[PDB]
């Protein structure tokens, strides 16, 4: 119990890995949105919406991990 | 169904006709022609031992018709000129397998319309016409004159 | 001969080809004349839809297998596959793999029985393209004015003469086949514009094409003849002669 | 494929001992020989727990090559009370142990359903 | 006419109408603006399937 | 016994590794969408329809990992 | 003995690493497909065909490892 | 003994690492093949052949790794 | 003894790391060749030769590692 609990909490730390890759995926995404915006600003709003939209797909994995994290942390 | 020893330069990477000589021999008369010595590919281009084993299977399950003919048309008198041990082994193995051979005969012309092959017996000078359905020939060589005009070759056309 | 035949009088050479969109079968068979209300039976009996599916779909399907039963009586279907099924059926209670290896040879037999009993269908569009390219036929026949008077096409039974087709004297091929897979038939044609009639006789056999293991054309016309008859002129056209075709190409000898 | 895989899996169940029973008897006594050697060279504290397997290289191998070495140490680390006692010893509270205190882990193993003798 | 549609299970509105004006009025702001194809039956299925050298029939 | 359990949970933490890469792969995919959109917005629908399709395959593997995760945790 | 089993279950977890790279590798292939499409949208057919074919080889390696995983887990 | 045996099966798991990079490497290769095609789709057969060739070389490493695996697993 | 023997087997597995990067490096090189080829396909022979040469140099490092592996495995 206490022995397995120790590795349980350790696994919960692993959930902070997507938190890292999600940040990098964000920095890269908005970079493409900016450079792409400059080449064709006529559709700014279109690009902008798709930008945040894409980001929503990033925090997806984030919440999924934390959910899976606390789950195995107690299941 | 006319095949040779090398691939022409017009074929692209999608043409694999070379590999269909043994496969696509469902029936008919087959002729493996050897030109007059000197020629290139004496032993490295003799594929009449693999075809026999592959065609022995086709006769077992019917892929190859039972009324077919395969004969080796050798313009020369011997297969390996400078090695009697090898040539004696070949002629010994060809008979053991059941293959037929015709010496002193060289391919002369090929008709692509009616599949007619014109052979000629250099010994008797008698030419004949034979229907073919799977023809393989080792590309014949030819002596270059610029080596004979300079007085370098000897006889056949090879360097002295 | 057409194996799949119901009591329907029309379109006998298309009965197995036509895929109707009916939920069930029509009350009566296709009328050949205008009938009276009392000639047919209103509100057909109970369980009529099931009866029709049996006599219009099941029964003519079994008549096809019975008509061409001589093509499935090979030692492979008769002894090998049933024997293979019994060998593993004795161990069916030990594991599931025995139930499978015992039923597979039965599913394999049904597939060979299924394909071998079907009516032999040649590529008729290739045929009409061949005759309409001949000038001696287009003189009296055209697709806009031609009509069919009779049609016959059936497999040939047993092995053929072992001099014209020595291929079939192969004990390995005979183990899988009792028939030749060749077919023979004719076409009774008529032209309503010129008033001409001809009997288009043909013999077919499977041939290999361009490949090593697969068949190229299961029904290749190696003999195609037309005996044309007009007002007072009789012609005999030879589109494909067997003496010249059998020297170039040989049959395929289906296995399995 | 399923037919062959489901069959060989049966023959290996019904039969199979014809060719592997020797390797099983070999690993059986071998699993007992290394266990017997572990008890000879291993630090057992006042309770039967190998708390110092890293004392030397030979102890590390004897601990890994054993079967019960993982259990005697795991069942001890899982008993919250025995770890509470150890936490007290580290702080400076220690004393002598009776025969009943020495078996505190054996009582814990028995409660789980383990078959332990020598209580 | 309404009975014939029901008895033939042509219960897709406007399938047998050459100009399904009612369908255009209902799709003026629809996503993937489309009207039912002419004489479309809810039971017909023309789906095909092929196998190639590549996967997924490509 | 108790050890393999501590490892079973430890492996279950590793399942959050694709959850990390899936986020990064998204930011990259959506970045290309913006640049591709700014390049030729007239063909948005085609460029777009292919985007979600790719993403569907992306998180599919993510769910697949969680499958193996709970398997080894209980099998 | 018991440890060798503990490592076997661990190696089974390592199989989720290609699962991570497959997600990133997929986002990249579909990222370029978008841009490659916007550059020349007339050739949707050929490009799209090459996408799935490439995807096949990608996922092929994924399940290859999973097969290798269960193998070492029971062999 | 068992320790060396534990490392043997452990290395056997490590072979799945190139499998991950092989998946990523494949997406990059085909992503370029797509872009390389949209640029000049006149050379489909050429670019296509060069693609599969490179991929074949990748499987050489993949198979080489697995070969090394079973070898070290029993030698 | 047995420990150093275990590490010898462990290092032997480490040789699979260049194998992974060698696979990824192969896809990258051929991707550059494909795109560089479509842009100027007239001189395919030049680019093609340079490609295989690089691939050979890549395997050079690959074979070096394996050689290094067996070396420390027995020395
Ligand atoms: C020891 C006992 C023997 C084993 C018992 C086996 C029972 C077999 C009968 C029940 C199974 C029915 C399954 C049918 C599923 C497919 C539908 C179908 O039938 O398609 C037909 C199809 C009909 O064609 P179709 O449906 O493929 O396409 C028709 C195309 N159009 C619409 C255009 C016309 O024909 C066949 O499949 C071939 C005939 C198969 C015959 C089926 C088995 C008949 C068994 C006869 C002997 C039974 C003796 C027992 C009687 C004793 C006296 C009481
Ligand atoms: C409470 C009563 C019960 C209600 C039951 C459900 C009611 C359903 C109401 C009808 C709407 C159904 C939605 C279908 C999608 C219509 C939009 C569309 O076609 O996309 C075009 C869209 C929109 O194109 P557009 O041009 O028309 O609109 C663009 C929108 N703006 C203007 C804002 C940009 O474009 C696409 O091509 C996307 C293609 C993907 C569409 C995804 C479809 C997924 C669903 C299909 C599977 C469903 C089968 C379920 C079977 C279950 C079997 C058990
Ligand atoms: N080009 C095709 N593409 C897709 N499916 C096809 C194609 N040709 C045939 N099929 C399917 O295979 C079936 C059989 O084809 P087949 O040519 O033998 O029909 P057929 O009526 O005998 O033609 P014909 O009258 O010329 O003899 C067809 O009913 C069809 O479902
Ligand atoms: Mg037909």
């Amino acid at each position: 119990m206490l022995l397995v609990k120790a590795v349980k909490v350790l696994v919960m730390g692993g959930c902070m890995l997507p938190i890292a890759f999600g940040a990098l995926g964000t920095g890269v995404l908005f970079a493409g949105f900016n450079v792409a915006l400059s080449r064709n600003p006529e559709e700014t709003e279109s690009l902008f919406n798709n930008t945040l939209m894409g980001f929503a797909l990033i925090e997806t994995f984030i919440f999924m991990s934390i959910g899976l994290g606390f789950f195995v942390l107690f299941a | 169904p006319v095949y040779a020893n090398r691939d022409p330069e017009t074929w692209r990477s999608a043409q694999h006709k070379y590999s269909k000589y043994i496969s696509n021999f469902k029936s008919g008369d087959g002729y493996f022609c050897i030109p007059e010595y000197p020629y290139a590919g004496e032993v490295e281009c003799f594929n009449f031992f693999v075809s026999d084993e592959v065609w022995k299977w086709a006769q077992h399950h019917g892929a190859l018709s039972p009324k077919h003919t395969f004969t080796i048309v050798n313009a020369n008198e011997k297969f390996v000129h400078y090695c009697d041990s090898a040539d004696a082994f070949i002629k010994e193995r060809l008979e053991k397998r059941g293959i037929r051979v015709e010496y002193n005969t060289k391919l002369l012309e090929v008709h692509q319309d009616g599949q007619k092959a014109t052979f000629i017996n250099t010994k008797t000078g008698e030419k004949s016409v034979r229907d073919y359905n799977n023809l393989y020939s080792i590309v014949p060589s030819k002596r270059q004159e610029f080596l004979d005009k300079a007085g370098l070759t000897n006889g056949n056309g090879l360097l002295n | 001969q057409m194996g799949f035949s119901s009591d329907n009088p029309y379109n006998k050479r298309w009965e197995y080809k036509w895929k109707h969109s009916y939920y069930t079968y029509p009350r009566d068979y296709e009328h050949t004349e205008v009938r009276k209300p009392q000639d047919s039976k209103d509100v057909p009996p109970i369980y009529f839809a099931y009866y029709k599916d049996f006599v219009d779909r099941w029964l003519p399907g079994m008549n096809m297998w019975w008509q061409r039963r001589h093509r499935i009586f090979d030692k492979f279907n008769v002894y090998f596959l049933p024997g293979m099924s019994l060998f593993f059926y004795q161990f069916a209670d030990l594991a599931l793999g025995f139930k499978i290896m015992a039923a597979f040879p039965l599913f394999l037999a049904y597939t060979r029985i299924r394909d071998k009993t079907l009516d032999p269908d040649f590529k008729e569009t290739y045929l009409r393209d061949m005759i309409y390219q001949n000038p001696e036929i287009t003189k009296y026949f055209n697709e806009e004015t031609i009509h069919v008077l009779d049609y016959e096409f059936e497999y040939l039974p047993g092995y053929l003469c072992p001099e014209k087709f020595p291929e079939y004297q192969n004990k390995t091929w005979q183990f899988f086949n009792t028939d030749t897979a060749q077919a023979e038939g004719f076409f009774k044609f008529g032209d309503v514009e010129s008033g001409a009639t001809m009997t288009l006789k043909f013999k077919t056999m499977p041939i290999p094409g361009k490949f090593r293991y697969q068949v190229g054309e299961p029904f290749y016309f190696y003999d195609l003849r037309a005996e044309i008859k007009c007002d007072g002129v009789y012609k005999e056209v030879v589109l494909v002669d067997e003496k010249e075709s059998l020297k170039k190409i040989r049959p395929f000898l289906f296995l399995i | 494929g399923f037919g062959c895989f489901s069959i060989i899996n049966y023959l290996y169940g019904r039969y199979g001992y014809i060719i592997n029973e020797s390797s099983q008897k070999r690993a059986a006594q071998d699993l007992l020989d290394n266990d017997m050697a572990a008890d000879k060279i291993l630090f057992k504290n006042r309770v039967g727990a190998p708390t110092r397997p890293l004392r030397s290289l030979d102890d590390m191998m004897a601990f890994l090559s054993g079967s019960a070495t993982y259990d005697q140490l795991a069942d001890y680390a899982s008993y919250n009370h025995a770890m509470d006692v150890n936490q007290d010893q580290q702080a400076g509270l220690d004393s002598w142990m009776s025969e009943k205190d020495k078996n505190m882990v054996k009582y814990y193993q028995r409660s789980l359903g383990k078959k332990v003798e020598g209580i | 006419e309404l009975e014939e549609l029901t008895e033939t299970h042509n219960y897709i509105p406007g399938a047998k109408d050459d100009v399904n004006l009612r369908g255009y009025l209902a799709t003026q702001f629809a996503w993937g603006k489309k009207v039912i194809s002419f004489y479309r039956h809810p039971a017909d299925d023309f789906k095909c399937a092929k196998a190639t050298k590549n996967m997924l029939g490509r």
